[PDB]
């Protein structure tokens, strides 16, 4: 076996989804080199989990996944086992014991718009928390108790999704980052991804 | 190893309507947003559009919306701007331009161009 | 709308001379900002991308710097093959708009 994997597909998109519709790929049969993803200096975190970052090319994987999406910079070190917060609770969960690693590259040039971006959308005030691993599109309205809603808008009545205000001008904190968090089955199966070697 | 590889110099009555080929290679084709850009004779460079390869998704400047459809032909990996109703002030040189996605920048190989003459 | 502004129009300076041309924004654009070159005949060949950084392959001696709303375009040390016409070029992200300045061209004495 021998091919070239797409990484540079995942890693080069135009575009990315929003975080509540975190896009999902599935990578298998190929020959992948992380070696070049590790040795750039251009992502600002590389933070691995389970897998040191150095012995990945030494490694044959039954599965790989790759989930992208965007998120407003600072609360980068919100996505990790264990960390809490709102996206996390709502948006994007990992499992506790979860494997693989975290990317995070700052995307200024990439997702800001000058006027403003108002077309990234993460969710607020979810009903219940979120299993790890579990995709939400549901576009209801949100009932803050008190009397229920048929379709509108109201008090204590908010719309569930708020968009974000990416803009070139919004200090590192609040600027756009690129999250392409992979995630690695090691299920002892039939190897289908497997480091350079001979 | 990026080209741009574009047609020929062509020349037209004014009224009619041109086609305009943009062929690409070294990279994927139907992945990444081509825009063009209009060069007038002793004007600055002036942004036509921009045309999704893969979605098909399409956007003009209000200027001359109407007045033009790029369409694709994703099998030969060649982006197509039509242009109708010609006229003397549209004797330009046209740039078809990929916009590529390198990790957090934008790279941009641009194409020699075309001259189109339109004239009686 | 944004609407750019590069001076000046045209100047000349001998070769080996550090030159200087200018590019305000009417309004701003953090650094969504990049620098072109235009040889005679030959296409646009972007030479600065955001502001700071250079294009891969070019030279050493160009330089650029600024932000917000004003920003500068240097040639440490003019050599022959700089004769060209060098312009302004800042760009949005979804409509990806492309606005450019007047230009300027460049003139050995
Ligand atoms: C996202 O895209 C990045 C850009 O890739 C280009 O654009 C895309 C659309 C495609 O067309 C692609 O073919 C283009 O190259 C991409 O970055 C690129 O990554 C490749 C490797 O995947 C790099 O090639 C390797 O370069 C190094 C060093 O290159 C230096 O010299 C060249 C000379 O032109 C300069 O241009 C560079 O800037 C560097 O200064 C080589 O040492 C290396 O050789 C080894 O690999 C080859 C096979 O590729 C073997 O045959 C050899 O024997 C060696 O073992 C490669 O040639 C490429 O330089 C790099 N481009 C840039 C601008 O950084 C990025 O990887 C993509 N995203 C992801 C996640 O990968």
């Amino acid at each position: 076996i021998t091919n070239l994997c797409p990484f540079g597909e995942v890693f080069n998109a135009t575009r990315f989804a929003s975080v509540y519709a975190w896009n999902r790929k599935r990578i298998s049969n190929c020959v992948a080199d992380y070696s070049v993803l590790y040795n750039s200096a251009s992502f600002s975190t590389f933070k691995c989990y389970g897998v040191s970052p150095t012995k990945l090319n030494d490694l044959c994987f039954t599965n790989v996944y790759a989930d992208s999406f965007v998120i407003r910079g600072d609360e980068v070190r919100q996505i990790a086992p264990g960390q809490t917060g709102k996206i996390a609770d709502y948006n994007y969960k990992l499992p506790d014991d979860f494997t693989g690693c975290v990317i995070a590259w700052n995307s200024n040039n990439l997702d800001s718009k000058v006027g403003g971006n108002y077309n990234y959308l993460y969710r607020l005030f979810r009903k219940s928390n979120l299993k790890p691993f579990e995709r939400d599109i549901s576009t209801e309205i949100y009932q803050a108790g008190s009397t229920p809603c048929n379709g509108v808008e109201g008090f204590n009545c908010y719309f569930p999704l708020q968009s974000y205000g990416f803009q070139p001008t919004n200090g590192v904190g609040y600027q756009p980052y690129r999250v392409v968090v992979l995630s690695f089955e090691l299920l002892h199966a039939p190897a289908t991804v497997c480091g350079p070697k001979k | 190893e990026v080209q741009l590889v574009q047609s020929g110099a062509e020349v037209k009555k004014p009224g009619a309507s041109v086609k305009v080929s943009c062929k690409a290679s070294g990279y994927t084709f139907t992945s990444y947003d081509i825009i063009w850009v209009r060069q007038a004779t002793g004007q600055g460079l002036e942004w036509m559009g921009w045309m999704d390869p893969s979605r098909g998704t399409t956007g003009y400047a209000q200027t001359f919306q109407g007045r033009v459809t790029m369409t694709r032909d994703t099998s030969i990996s060649t982006a197509y701007l039509e242009l109708n109703s010609l006229t003397s002030e549209d004797t330009a040189v046209y740039y078809c331009v990929a916009h590529i996605v390198v990790l957090d920048r934008w790279f941009d190989p641009w194409g020699q161009g075309t001259l189109v003459t339109v004239s009686s | 709308d944004i609407v750019m502004t590069q001076s000046p129009s045209s100047l000349s300076a001998s070769v080996g001379d550090r030159v200087t041309i200018t590019c305000q924004a009417s309004q701003d654009i953090g650094n969504f900002l990049n620098w072109c070159q235009q040889k005679p005949g030959q296409a646009p060949k972007v030479l600065i991308y955001g502001a700071s950084n250079l294009e891969t392959g070019v030279p050493s001696r160009f330089s650029g710097s600024g932000s917000g709303t004003d920003f500068t375009f240097t040639i440490s040390s003019l050599q022959p093959e700089d004769i060209a016409t060098y312009y302004c070029q800042h760009y949005d992200n979804f409509p990806p708009r492309f606005t450019f300045g007047q230009g300027t061209k460049l003139d050995i004495k």
